[PDB]
């Protein structure tokens, strides 16, 4: 599973938990889900859709 | 404290066919039953939390979060009038919705005794392409000790009864639809 990239301000509301980034599907992720997708689920929610 | 995350299979193809077949049971009745069950869950204890996600062909959208019923209604209305259905992608993606639910239970688990539980109501064909994905979201549910329950309305899911067997959940194959709520309130209320 690939790693992810982040920048604070540019272009919050996350795609996963919908609480206030994948290089493939381009989906905003918060810190919590950024850790859960890597450490536990081993697949990206945006990559499934 | 308890957690209830209702995953409703809002596959537009199956529900549209069900309205065309002119059965008394449509998507509106299913959503009303879901809202009743969720209201009961929230009422049982003022600690409880509720989540309702709709599994569409394209995306999985949180219907929630009575004010709750209103927000659910408006959300499903927008989700079913503003849509883009590509012909190739016609199956329902149970795995994606389950993934969203899992990552939601992550933060909610971090907030705290939270005993999490996911209820899935399915109606349509379950895609076989998500074998690599769906299995994943079962094991992620197993390692977090989240239970996965299944009320299947019509078509059988080898995948979802598989997931219920793994997680330690309940698989209910309800026959007649007007009697759904009675079952829903009975065996699936934590
Ligand atoms: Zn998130
Ligand atoms: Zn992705």
């Amino acid at each position: 599973l690939d790693a992810f990239q982040e920048i604070p301000l540019e272009e919050r509301f996350c795609y996963g938990c919908q609480g206030e980034v994948c290089a493939v599907c381009q989906n905003v992720f918060c810190v919590d889900c950024d850790v859960f997708v890597h450490d536990s689920l081993h697949s990206c929610p945006g990559c499934i859709h | 404290l308890n957690l209830l995350v209702i995953v409703v299979d809002a596959n537009p193809i199956w529900w549209g066919k069900q309205a065309l077949k002119e059965s008394q049971f449509t998507l509106s009745k299913c959503i009303d039953a879901v809202m009743v069950l969720g209201n009961s869950h929230l009422f049982m204890n003022r600690s409880n939390k509720l989540a309702v996600i709709a599994s569409h062909i394209q995306e999985s959208r949180f219907l929630y979060p009575t004010s709750a019923n209103e927000v659910i209604v408006e959300e499903i209305k927008d989700l079913m009038t503003k849509s883009d259905i590509k012909g190739q992608h016609t199956e329902t993606l149970l795995a994606g919705s389950l993934a969203k639910a899992l990552c939601y239970i992550h933060r909610m688990n971090k907030e705290v005794e939270m005993k999490s539980r996911i209820l899935v109501i399915k109606a349509a064909e379950d895609s076989a392409l998500q074998y690599m994905n769906f299995m994943n979201v079962i094991f992620a549910a197993q390692k977090q000790n989240i239970l996965i329950d299944a009320c299947v309305l019509d078509s059988d899911s080898g995948l979802l009864q598989q997931a219920c067997d793994i997680t330690g959940g309940l698989y209910l194959k309800v026959p007649q639809m007007p009697s759904l709520l009675q079952y829903l309130l009975w065996v699936f209320l934590p």
